[PDB]
């Protein structure tokens, strides 16, 4: 398994576990799990109520200094009940690691806005209102950041359409651009690629 | 102007529809027999409440429940429907 | 070997020609229908039947990794020749 | 405190920006997706999927291509159990019906069978 | 002649022989002008001012129930008893049987690949039967 | 009906509404608008142009790909106008000219061209023709537009009998030359006006009314071989009109009364000029000629177009004549003009 | 059924919020024809406001109707503040669109969608 298999760095994954032990028993009154992938990155998947509380953890505490955000992040997955899963990634410039802050949402509950923590997230967790609906509270100008600006709806939901509800076009009559319903002269081709024969057994889910 | 088809709805199983039963088993075969010309549809089904649909000339359905009635309660609302027709 | 419809309008490879009482004829007004006139069916006919002397033979159609994957072609039926699925080359047992 | 106590129906139609054509006069199909019988495997038929009534597919006059105006024509989502498809399409406004899940029943294979002493079970060849 | 739709062009209820009801879905649109088949029962209903009491296709159901519940629950065999009753009301008339034995009209494979007005139309079919005669 | 003719999808920019349209002159007022309106059905519309192709660029952006074909013609030249009608299934004809030039009268435009046009689409098999012709078309009218306008009208109804003849009274928008005229009387001097332009009567019409009427007039087949006109719901005096124009506009308006042997000396004054004429005589004519009232004729009330006043899209009309002083002003800071 | 607020506690402070905004909006609408220099009528965009309110009139859940007025006072800052423009402020004015057939024999005539 030499050349053409990815190497395992198993002293980064010992250390990632260490530290995820060393979170979870600090702060055991938000942290729901801990996993560390096998390519060595680690997860602390949270509460929604303590965003502020561990990230605040994470920026200061002495043997964490995750003093950079590097990307935040919403992923919608409609079957769960909190669809949304906002992710945080973390860079300590001090050990040199990374760590993600994993927590969840629906349509309905805020999230409270980490402007307090990392001013980076200003518009990051902007664009989570813009793209996926998730509102943040006490946020300092929260408002669309990449639709246009009578854009209803969100986009990066997946009960959202790949082409959206409306098109523009110009039109010499009122001589304005103007919203249409959208017809394409061609439909997307919906392809379906999914092989039936299973790929990765160590990845099969248990039966009903 | 005239009754055309009476229709029957009943469960097999619940209890509601066990006069309604009552009222096949005993009393359907001298019913047919009464008049020979007019659809009486039974319709049996899995959790529906006993119904009795009377259609009379030019669509008009008159709708009785027939829900925890006996078989001569059953009786009765079917001679009413056979003897109305309006 | 194109031919031309009763309109006037030639007809593609496939049998695609407008009808006369079709509108879309006149995105071709005072302009060109655009048709290829090689081709590819009458072109393959053009071509001679391979005698070889082997029972099952190959083709991958000329060129190695320059044609089409090498397939193996069955010359049993003395009654038809045996076609290439990809180039269309038709081979024969000469028995 | 610091919560609330909303015993009302959860909808959220109003926020999801879809336009009334497409929340009251579409009916989504939850289904498990049936196996195609020219394959084998059963790893597709393992999710539930939520899709949408096939509307107007017509003629483009120009190529003509497939020209649409669905747009919730390519929109199938995918549910790890039934009763989340139903809270999915409630919470959205989509009328909807369900197909059961459909398996294969347990059968009862016999190797030995193929070569019966009185049984119309022997195979003919092998 | 009112264009109607096809089995592959319209959701629809259909039972098969053991009381089954069942629904089709839309694959393709109806061809050209042609329409759903209640739907131009139900705009003659418009026209002829006689208007039937349904707009949509789950009202159509609901009348669908409304006549025999059985038609909205899919996938689902209900029970019929009542077997003595019938019997019973089968031994009034005694009609007699004709000196014709038992022949159904399909008895070779040539018989098979034309019954409806689909397969009629069809050239696979047609091929199926020039093949089966020869 | 054709298996390509057929009317598929919901009416937008790329479906098929089944109309397949060569109109003549929309290089022009009412062709802009009704390019616009056809294409956005999702039409099949041939755009026979004269000009240059750089005056139809914005015929271009008006409907989906392939579906405005342009293509050459001539008004003396049959072979390339049975070139453009030989596969619609409407001909809808709006060329026309305020003034003639030095190779075209209001005959050649008025006459002998829908004449052509409409004799063509007869023998093209063409089964729908729609004609413009004016509200005041008259054979006594002193106005030679009218007049030849008249013959037009009885030309197309005699070669063409199953022709929607459409009579507009004075049509609106925003690239006319009926209240852009009216507004640059301000350059010129103190509007003249012909006995103070109140013992004339008009009752202009909007341009989308005429659009949706010209395409409602499509779609009925009730309106083969009818007589339609097209008129705005108010009826208004010539005076309190131009009041009104210059009232939105917020310019001086200070009328002075011309006399009727003199204000034709301005006209020819202008019309010897090679360019597209400022005036003329039969413009003067014209707008001091009364709208005149035909009830026995269908309206846009028999096609089902709401007849939009002028109090609505006169602001939208007169925005451009204002100065910067008072630009922003809206449309409800203006008294409307007196009806009759 | 114990869920987190927004803004509201119940249906109470909810329509204060709906109240407010209809408020903002109404004194909004003649400057946003003014300085848009729109062609309508003050009357036309205050019916226009008022249908757009009337629109989300059915709802009874108190988190839904903060985020609708989130999303007005959104929609309203973009309005104050030149961010729309003509296009985005009649865009709310279906002008192009043509009037979609409602009865059933005119959508039966038309096409295939009920
Ligand atoms: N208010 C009005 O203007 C009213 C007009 N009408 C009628 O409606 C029709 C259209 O009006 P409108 O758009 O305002 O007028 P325009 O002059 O602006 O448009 C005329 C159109 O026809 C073309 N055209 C003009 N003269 C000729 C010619 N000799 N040969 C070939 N093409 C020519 C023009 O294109 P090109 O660039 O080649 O010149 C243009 O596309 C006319 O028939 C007019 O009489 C009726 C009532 C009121
Ligand atoms: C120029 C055009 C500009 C367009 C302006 C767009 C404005 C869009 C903002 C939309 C915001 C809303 O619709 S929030 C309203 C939803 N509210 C509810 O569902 C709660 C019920 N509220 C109501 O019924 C409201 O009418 C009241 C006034 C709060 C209570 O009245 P009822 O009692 O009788
Ligand atoms: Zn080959």
């Amino acid at each position: 398994t030499r050349p053409t298999v990815r190497p395992r760095n198993d002293v980064a994954h010992k250390q990632l576990s260490a530290f995820g032990e060393y979170v979870a028993e600090i702060l055991p009154k938000y942290v729901q799990q801990v996993q560390v992938s096998c390519f060595s990155e680690l997860e602390i998947c949270i509460h929604p109520d303590g965003v502020i509380p561990v990230l605040t953890f994470l920026r200061d505490h002495s043997n964490a200094q995750f003093k950079s955000l590097a990307d935040l992040t919403a992923v919608d997955i409609p079957t769960r009940q909190n669809r949304f899963e906002i992710v945080y990634n973390l860079l300590s410039l001090r050990f040199n690691s990374r760590i993600r802050v994993k927590t969840y949402t629906d349509e309905l509950t805020p999230v409270e806005s980490s402007v307090s923590v990392y001013k980076a997230a200003n518009w990051y967790e902007r664009e989570i209102w813009d793209m996926f609906g998730v509102f943040f509270a006490n946020h300092p100008d929260l408002r669309r950041i990449l639709t246009d600006y009578g854009f209803e709806g969100h986009p990066f939901r997946k009960d959202f359409p790949l082409s959206g509800y409306v098109e523009l076009r110009y039109d010499d009559e009122v001589k304005r651009v103007v919203a249409e319903p959208v017809e394409l002269a061609q439909e997307f081709r919906k392809f379906d690629l999914n092989s039936p024969w299973e790929a990765f057994p160590a990845y099969r889910q248990p039966p009903e | 102007l005239g009754l055309r088809e009476i229709r029957i709805h009943l469960c097999q199983r619940s209890p509601g529809s066990q006069g309604v039963r009552d009222f096949i088993e005993k009393r359907y075969v001298e019913l047919k027999k009464a008049n020979p010309d007019l659809p009486i549809l039974i319709r049996e089904c899995s959790d529906v409440q006993p119904k009795l649909w009377a259609r009379y000339a030019f669509g008009q359905e008159k709708n009785v429940s027939l829900n925890n009635f006996s078989a001569d309660q059953v009786t009765r609302a079917l001679e009413n429907v056979l003897s109305s027709k309006a | 070997g194109v031919r031309t419809s009763p309109t006037g309008e030639k007809v593609t490879h496939t049998g695609q020609v407008y009808d006369d009482e079709d509108y879309r004829r006149v995105r071709f007004v005072g302009r060109q229908k655009e048709v290829n006139e090689n081709f590819a069916i009458d072109l393959i006919a053009e071509q001679p039947v391979s005698q070889v002397g082997s029972r099952v033979i190959s083709c991958d159609g000329g060129g190695g990794a320059l044609g089409h994957p090498r397939v193996y072609i069955n010359l049993d039926k003395e009654t038809k020749t045996g076609t290439c699925g990809y180039c269309g080359l038709q081979f024969r047992q000469q028995h | 405190t610091q919560l609330i106590t909303v015993d009302e129906k959860l909808d959220i139609t109003t926020l999801t920006g879809v336009p009334e054509e497409h929340i009251k006069t579409r009916k989504a199909r939850i289904f498990v997706p049936a196996r195609n019988n020219m394959q084998s495997g059963v790893n597709n038929t393992k999710k539930w999927k939520m899709e949408f009534d096939t509307r107007e597919r017509w003629e483009n006059p120009l190529m003509g291509w497939a020209s649409t105006a669905d747009p919730l024509s390519n929109l199938v989502l995918t549910f790890s159990t039934k009763e989340d498809a139903i809270a999915f399409a409630e919470k959205n406004g989509w009328s909807y019906d369900v197909e059961e899940r459909k398996v294969p029943k347990p059968k009862s294979k016999s190797y030995g069978a193929n070569f019966s002493w009185n049984k119309r079970t022997r195979v003919s060849t092998k | 002649i009112l264009p109607g739709a096809a089995y592959t062009e319209k959701s629809a209820t259909y039972v098969n022989t053991e009381g089954r009801a069942q629904q089709t879905k839309v694959a393709v649109m109806p061809p050209g002008l042609a329409r759903e088949d209640w739907k131009i029962i139900r705009a003659l209903s418009e026209i002829a001012g006689m208007t039937l009491p349904y707009d949509t296709l789950d009202q159509v159901r609901n009348r669908l129930e409304e006549v025999s519940p059985n038609l909205v629950r899919y996938d689902d065999v209900e029970g019929a008893n009542y077997f003595q009753q019938a019997s019973e009301l089968s031994k009034l008339v005694n009609q007699q049987l004709l000196a014709d034995p038992l022949v159904p009209p399909q008895l070779t494979i040539k018989d098979f690949y034309m019954t409806d007005s689909i397969s009629r139309a069809s050239q696979t079919m047609a091929k199926c039967v020039k093949a089966v005669t020869e | 009906l054709h298996h390509a003719v057929i009317p598929h999808g919901k009416g937008g920019r790329s479906s098929v509404s089944g109309i397949v349209a060569t109109v003549f002159g929309a290089t022009g007022f009412l062709g802009r608008y009704l390019v616009n309106h056809l294409g956005r059905m999702g039409s099949q519309v041939i755009v026979p142009y004269r000009c240059e192709p750089y005056d139809t660029m914005h015929l271009r952006p008006m409907g989906d790909l392939g579906q405005i074909i342009f293509m050459d013609w001539n008004g003396r030249d049959k072979d390339s106008i049975r070139r453009a009608v030989e596969h619609s299934n409407v001909v809808i004809n709006l060329v026309g000219r305020e003034w003639e030039t030095k190779n075209f009268d209001f005959e050649d435009v008025f006459v002998k061209i829908p004449q052509a046009i409409a004799q063509v689409s007869k023998e093209a098999g063409v089964e729908k023709f729609i004609h413009i012709s004016h509200l005041n078309a008259d054979i006594k009218s002193s106005s030679k537009y009218l007049r030849n306008k008249a013959v037009g009208e009885k030309e197309v109804r005699e070669t063409f009998p199953e022709a929607t003849i459409i009579k507009p009274a004075d049509i609106f928008g925003r690239e006319d030359r009926f209240l852009n005229y009216f507004a640059n009387i301000r350059w010129f001097g103190g509007v003249p006006l012909i006995s103070l332009g109140k013992k004339t009567v008009k009752q202009p019409v909007y341009i989308v009314d005429v659009t949706k009427g010209i395409i409602n007039a499509i779609k009925d087949p009730d309106a083969r071989g009818k007589t339609f006109a097209f008129v705005g719901p108010n009826r208004y005096l010539l005076f309190d009109l131009v009041q009104y124009v210059f009232a939105v506009a917020h310019r001086p308006f200070l009328p002075y009364p011309m006399p009727h042997f003199a204000y034709r000396w301005i006209g020819r004054l202008f019309e010897i000029s090679p360019f597209e004429p400022w005036t003329t005589r039969d413009k003067v004519e014209r707008i001091h000629t009364t709208d005149r009232t035909l009830p026995h004729l269908p309206g846009l009330e028999d096609l089902g177009v709401q007849a939009t006043p002028l109090e609505l899209k006169a602001i939208e009309v007169l925005r451009r004549h204002r100065t910067y002083r008072w630009l922003s002003s809206e449309i409800e800071d203006v008294q409307p003009a007196k009806t009759v | 059924t114990s869920v987190k607020p927004i803004f509201s506690r119940d249906m109470n402070e909810a329509k204060r919020r709906v109240r407010e905004l209809y408020r903002a909006w109404y004194r909004e609408v003649p400057n946003t024809v003014h300085l848009f220099q729109l062609d309508i009528s003050v009357k036309q965009g205050r019916d226009k406001v008022r249908e757009m309110f009337k629109k989300n009139a059915h709802v009874t859940d108190p988190r839904v109707v903060d985020l609708l007025v989130i999303k007005g006072k959104m929609e309203l800052e973009e309005t104050i503040n030149v961010w729309k423009q003509r296009t985005h402020v009649m865009r709310f004015f279906h002008e192009t669109e043509a009037p979609r057939p409602k009865d059933f024999l005119s959508k039966f005539y038309v096409g295939h969608d009920p």
